[PDB]
Formats: structure tokens, sequence, C-alpha cells
């Protein structure tokens, strides 16, 4: 389905598409909102009176805006979790328009035993409650969180980009019962300025603030306490897609001397797509920053990725506002928000 | 009337009817004939029949795995406490449907399945399941650049087997000895499996060399994978290394000979620890670690 | 005068007598006929014939290490400035004694080398060689408890040859594939390899599947054997895990073939690093790591 029939109705669509591809929208927390906001006006302003017509030109809808931009996995993600808001009512209506629906528990096995109203409100509240979830998350995680980590204990943390991450170190560097030093990996081609602003508030808060060079990650693992994800999307194996640069290696690093790594994320930052190439997924950066000179740059075929991978074997706690999983059940969690069909758009 | 003849009349048949979904199509045979209606005569001659079956059985796993499956199908028919008569009209046609759901599972999983398998990737293949083989062949149909490296695998020479069904698709492939396999683990990519089971742990029962595969493939940090169709789940935990349903020799010493005759015995079925795979492929959504039991607890409901 | 044919004319001999001592027994007696007094006329058509003998090699090492060992001795001769005809009649007279000396030594191992085999241990035997077959012997000699495993090894079927002659001796066997190979080590003790060559660096040449067998054991924890006699160093360094000396294939990639001709093809020699072993037994003492390079560095003065 195109967008010729959402044009004089719905404008912000296109001014949503023009945002990702120029990259004028910055940040998953950003992207979500949009959406969001996006999906309130398709609701309010459309009229369909049918519910099935209504639900699949909203799959293609999504189906167009994730083939718009492929790293906006907060914008996939959004669309899905109302998707399977909107079914789960959907079933309810149908039971009581027809006239045990209670075995056990709520499973899956979609394989074995077969088969007016308010329900535009109920599609209205539901994006209201994704909103307030996604406007708080810290507060679900220091729960969690500040629950595991010790006195004297040094902290290693790869990308300093995430909002989310610092927010939960100046939690707990705010219990004046916990102290521990922080190292932070530079993350030269890109997180650098990020890298140094995190730097900046962390002394502003008077935490033993430490920078480190991509190289010196070996030269300190002995002396390293725990690891530190700042994330951006998370996935069905486990695996993380992180806020650019040096975090693969530092993983890489931990696991060698069998260093603890955390995960600080959200569930609409989590992802009910599987990674089977990395080669897909990851965004690749530009070569401009690295190195001057174009005659030289006909021979200098340089190599810049922003996004980087780290494999499920690596990392072990997930702490969301829901709480800490291990990789090898987050699946679940997933599975709890969004359902099987609502993947492939 | 006979299941186990049943069976044994799938000679030169096969490939299409998989060996459990052959064995359910028996099973729902049986059921038929000596009516439904009765909860007393009928389950307990469908438990004989199955008793015998395991009894007749040498060296297979999966047939005890798909009898489960039917039992709880049968079970959940009349859980709505529904007409003694339309719940079991719809049990008699859930065989013909069992066996149809094997095509629509196979067209969902060659379509999935395919995008593990990237741009110019060398792959060593181990064992051989139906579900597997038909990724690699509908990977060929979507015109996708990919080599193969056979292994040397000695149950019935499965090697052997292995590589002339890949010469009749047109991929280039040459012969790899499983003492050898180790060399081999630099110019590989990626590990492939099939399976003849998969565990309540989230482990894996397969072949006469396939832990020895995942734990080289630990040291060098290549990734392995298993791929089946979602039928192969039983209520099994194997607590070591080295331990399982036999019916003939769980690791034999013999006495002096001359003549040579006595010396093959070895561990022909093998267990590997949930660890150990990277990753796991059915029809039920992709999906690996914890999501094994999850699928065997919501089944068994205990 | 022929060295490679004199080498050809030990068929159904053998054993004892090993193959590298049959080769420097074949180089002391072509040097012995035309002058050893002109260092000239001689070592130039002593190298001409060491290199004939490398070029005619289809799939062997300790030649070129037991050239070595030769030429190092005849240099060495002279080192004393004696007179020009003792020193060759004692060059000429260390051919016949060269081969005594691998009785002896095989004397002094088998004596050394059974402390290893302790009370009640189950051996998993891999890569057979004269100096580890003469410690097993000579252990059932010494009337001590000893289980053996056999190990299907596939070069020209080697895993039954070793079956056999384990059965000549009075000592209760049983057939394990190499693939199955990681499902024993449990219930073995001790794994014991016997070598084709000993590396520069401190890791080994051997056959069909050995670094497989190394990996698996530093998995399991249990020890890795290598014994042999004090002849094969070469000044060899594979630099990674997949770079030999070869006449034939490195992992050849065959087209499409309907007929079934060209399939084999796999590194019939595999290298293994220094950290997988744990012990090595010599002639030359009880010594595993660094004493391989410090031997080395003491012939070759380099």
């Amino acid at each position: 389905h195109p967008n010729a029939a959402t044009s004089d109705v719905n404008v912000t669509i296109d001014t949503f598409v023009a945002k990702l591809k120029r990259r004028q929208v910055q940040g998953s927390y950003a992207i979500a909102l949009e959406t969001l906001q996006l999906l309130m006006r398709f609701i309010s302003a459309a009229r369909w009176n049918h519910v099935n017509d209504l639900i699949e030109q909203i799959r293609d809808l999504g189906n167009s805006l994730e083939k718009a931009h492929p790293t906006a996995f907060s914008c996939g993600n959004v669309i899905r979790r109302i998707l399977a808001v909107l079914r789960d009512e959907v079933e309810e209506d149908t039971m009581s328009t027809t006239v045990v629906a209670e075995p056990l528990i709520s499973s899956m096995f979609n394989l074995l035993q077969k088969p007016k109203t308010d329900y535009r409100q109920v599609a209205i509240q539901g994006i209201k409650d994704l909103i307030d979830e996604i406007k708080n998350i810290d507060e679900g995680i220091q729960q969690i969180a500040i629950d595991l980590i010790h006195d004297h204990e040094i902290l290693l943390t790869p990308t300093p980009d995430s909002k989310t991450v610092l927010k939960f170190l100046i939690t707990a560097r705010e219990r004046s019962n916990r102290t521990f030093t922080v190292l932070v990996t530079e993350g030269f081609p890109n997180n650098t300025k990020n890298a140094h602003e995190f730097a900046k508030k962390l002394a502003q808060h008077n935490i033993e603030t430490l920078v480190v060079p991509d190289s010196a990650v070996f030269a300190l693992m002995s002396r390293v306490g725990k690891v530190i994800i700042g994330t951006k999307a998370v996935f069905v194996n486990g695996g993380t897609i992180s806020s650019n640069s040096g975090v693969s290696s530092v993983c890489e690093c931990a696991r060698e001397f069998r260093t603890p790594v955390f995960a600080v994320a959200g569930l609409y930052k989590l992802s009910p797509l599987y990674p089977f190439d990395v080669e897909k997924f990851v965004e690749f950066g530009g070569s401009q920053r690295i190195l001057p000179r174009m005659d030289p740059r006909k021979r200098l075929d340089t190599v810049n990725q922003i996004t980087d991978y780290v494999p499920p074997e690596n990392i072990d706690i997930y702490i969301t506002n829901v709480g800490g999983f291990n990789p090898s059940f987050i699946y679940r969690i997933a599975w709890d928000n969004y359902k099987q069909i609502d993947v492939h758009l | 009337f006979n299941i186990t003849e049943t069976y044994l009349r799938f000679l030169e048949e096969d490939t299409e009817m998989t060996m459990p979904i052959a064995a359910i199509e028996a099973l729902v045979t049986l059921l038929r004939i000596k009516t439904p209606e009765t909860a007393a005569e009928m389950i307990n001659t469908i438990k004989s029949s199955t008793e015998e079956l395991i009894k007749s059985i040498p060296n297979s796993v999966s047939l005890r795995a798909g009898c489960d499956i039917f039992m709880r199908f049968v079970l959940r028919n009349l859980h709505l406490y529904g007409d003694w008569e339309n719940c079991k009209q719809h049990l008699i046609e859930n065989g013909q449907l069992f066996v149809s759901r094997a095509k629509k599972s196979r067209n969902k999983i060659a379509e999935i399945g395919v995008d593990f398998i990237a741009d110019d990737d060398i792959i060593l293949v181990h064992g051989y399941s139906r579900a597997v083989f038909s990724l690699l062949n509908h990977a060929a149909n979507k015109f996708i650049r990919f080599r193969c490296v056979v292994t040397e695998s000695r149950p019935s020479k499965q090697g052997n087997q292995l590589y002339t069904l890949l010469e009749q698709k047109g991929i280039p492939v040459t012969l790899i000895v499983d003492s050898a396999v180790g060399a081999v683990i630099d110019k590989v990519d990626k590990v492939f499996v099939g399976a003849e089971g998969v565990a309540e742990s989230g482990g894996i029962i397969n072949l006469v060399g396939t832990y020895s595969v995942g734990v080289l493939a630990h040291n060098a940090r290549k990734p392995f994978y298993v791929v089946t169709e979602s039928h192969k789940f039983v209520r099994m935990f194997p607590l070591s290394s080295d331990d399982l349903p036999m019916a003939g020799p769980p690791l034999d010493f013999t006495r002096r000979t001359d003549d040579l005759e006595d010396a093959l015995r070895g561990p022909t079925i093998d267990y590997t620890a949930q660890e150990y795979i990277t990753a796991l492929i059915t029809d039920l959504g992709v999906l690996t670690p914890s999501a094994v039991s999850e699928e065997l607890i919501k089944m068994w409901y205990d």
C-alpha cells in the first residue's frame, strides 16, 4: 500500500521518512516517540469502521517504515507492540460477538489447537501506556541494578553514548555507601565527543574518572571488576547492537579475562527480530573523519563502522524496567510483548 | 492390524513422508478402526502398540517423541467438553492434516533459514536432516553463493550418501574426514548440523561424531548450527556426556581374538551440551537457548 | 649406485630398523664407495642425492630430518683436525653403529617409559609409532595392568592394522571411531600419541586426526602423550594450523561430478601447537617442551 491515500490528511509520514534518511532524527528513544505520535495521528484522523482491513494496513505502513530505515529498530518495535495490544483485544472481542478458554498459562503452540465497541479507545490508551513506559525506565532499572556492584570495584565502560546508562550510574554514585572507579574507552572515530561529555558529567558529580584509549583496554583487564554496555538494540538470541565503536573487542577482552559483562536496556529497545548476519544489520561510518586528502585516498581505502555488535556469549544480564534477565531467557520477555506473526511485516 | 509392519512398508518411499510423520499417520489409522468413542478401550491399546513399537526399536529416538505429541493432541481435543462425535471427526482428520503440516513447515523454514548463509560463505555440513538440506537447495534456488565441505560420518556411511546428493544439485564439494575435522576450522565460515533429537536441557541427540564438532567449534569460536522440523522433542535429560537409551553396546571391551570379528564397538549416538550450540532453527520461529524447554513445558503442562 | 632404489628394497623387512635409520644406512653406503676423503667431489653429490630423494617423496618428513643428522656427524668428524684417514674410518663405521643405536635407544625407552602407565589405567592410543608400541609390549612383559582403546585412523586404514597387532599380544581392545573420539574422554585415563615429527617450536607433525585429539584432551584435562625415537627433529616451524610441506593437495574443491571419482581430498597431515602436549618421551631423557628446541640449537649451532 502507498502513501497516496494519506497525503492531505497525514503529512507527518513523509517528514519522518525525511528525518530518517538524512539522519535529522537521532537516538532510538526519539525515533520511538515520533512513531508513537505517527500512530496517534493515524487513529485520531482516519475512518475505517472495519478492523481486519485496518490492522493489515498498519502492517504495510510498518513494513514501508522499516524499509525506509533499517537501523530504526525502535520504530519497528513500537508498531509491533501496539499491533499485539490490538490483536489481543480483537480476539477478546470476537469471543463476545460469537456468543475452556483458560487451559493453564499464556503459552504459544499456534500449530496445535485451532480457534460497535470501545476498541479504538483501548488503542488510544495503549499508545499512552507505551509513552509512559518509555518515559520511565530508569526507576525499573535502579531497583535491580544497584544491588550487584560493590565498593572498591573498577568499572570499564564502552559506549558512553547511552542516556540510559549514564543516569543509572549517577543514581548509584548518589548512594554514599557505594564507591567505584570508572574507566571509559574513547571510541575514536565516532564516540570521542560523547565520551568526553561522559567524562565531564562524571567529574561534575565527583566520581573517579579514567579516560582510556582503545588500545589500552588489554593493559587494564586484569584490574577490571565489571563491564557495562550502553546498548541501542537487543535481540532474540541475546546479542546487542550498541551505539557505536569499540565494544566487541572490549567484550572479547572481558571474556578472556573472565570479567563479568552487564547490559542496561528497555523493552521498547528490545527487538523480536533475529540477527542472522551482522553484515546486514550493522551500519558503516564515514571515512572522511579518519584521514584527510583525496589523492592519497585513491590508495587509502579506509574502513570505519558506526554500530558495533556483541554476540550473546559474553554478556550475562539485561537489566530493564521489568528486571534482570539472562540472555538464554530474553526471548520470552520479547514474546510477552510481541506476537509471532508481527515480525515479517 | 499392526503398526510396525505399516512403518516397514516405507522402504523406497521416504523423503516426503518424514520418519516420525509416517509413524504418526500409522497411529491415526490404527485409532480410526476400533472406534475412538471409548477412551478406555482405545487409549490403552494405543499405549500397548507404542510399547510394542519401542520393544522393536533398534537405534531410533524420534518415534517415541512423535507418539507423545499425538497423545497430547488427542487429549486436547475434547478439552472443551464438546460433542463426543465432532471432536472425534476432527481427531481422525488431524492425521492427514499432520502430514500436510510437514510440507507447510518446510515451506516456512526454507525461506527463513536462508538468511543465515551470507554472501560467499564456506560451510562445513555434518549429518543429514531433511530441513538442513532443504535450506541448502532452496538457497541455490535463491541464487546465492556458498561453498560446501563434506564430513565423513560413519554410521551406515553417511558422508558418501551426502556427497552424492550434493552432486545432483550443482554445488562444488570435497571429502573431509572426521579425524581431520579440526584442521578445517579456519577456512570454514560456519558449521551446520542436523539432529536426531533436541534435549529438554537444550542439548542435542545426534550421530557418531557431533559433540567433537561442537567442542572444536567452541575452541575456534566459529558458529555451530542445528536445523530441524519441530517434532523432535522428547522429555529426555541425558545427565552425563555418555548416557543414552540403547538396545546395543554402551562401550564393550572384547577378549583376545585371532580371526578378527569382534572390533567395531563404539558409541554410535553422542550427546553435546547446551553451551556449544550458537543457533537453532525450526518452523516455530527463530529460537535457540531456553526455547526448547519452554516448548516442552507448554506441551506437557508440567 | 642409487639411494631411492636401496630404500625401495625394504618391503617385507621394516620394524626395529626404522624408516629413517634405513635411509641413513643407505646414505653411508653411497658415501663409502666413491672416496669420502674429497669434500668437494663427494658432499655436492650427497646433496644432489638428497635433493633427488626429496623430489621422489610423496608423504614423508623424517627422511629429510635423518639426512641432516648424518651430515652433522660427518662434519663433526674432522673437527679435531685429525688424520684424514682415521677420521674417515670412524665416519664409515658410524653407519652400522647408527643402526645399532636404534636398538640401544629402544632398550632404554621401554624401561623408562613404562613408569607413566600406572596401576590399572585405560589408554586411548592414536598414531602408531615403533616406540609407543614397544612401551605397550614391554609393559605387558613387566606384568602390569592396562586397558586399550583403538582409534579408527584413516590414512590407509591404520586403525585395523593397529587392532590386529594388539591382538597378537594378549590385551583386550575395541574399535573407536575418530568422529566419536570426543565421547570417550572420561573413561580414558591417558591419551598416547606417536609422532611423525616434532617441531622447532615444540608442536607435532602427525597423521589424519591428531590436533583434534589434542584439543579435546585439553578440554577434558586428560593427559596427552608423545613417544618417539630421537631422530625426528627438523628445523621446521609451521606458522599456522594448516601449513605443511606437501607433494599432493592443500584442500581442493572439485567441480560437479556424476560418476563419483573426485571426492576424498582432505588434509592427511595435521599440526598441533606446543600447549596441547602434556608430556614427551625419547631416549634423550625425560623432557617435553623447550627441550626439543634446545636439542635443535645444540645441533645446528645457530
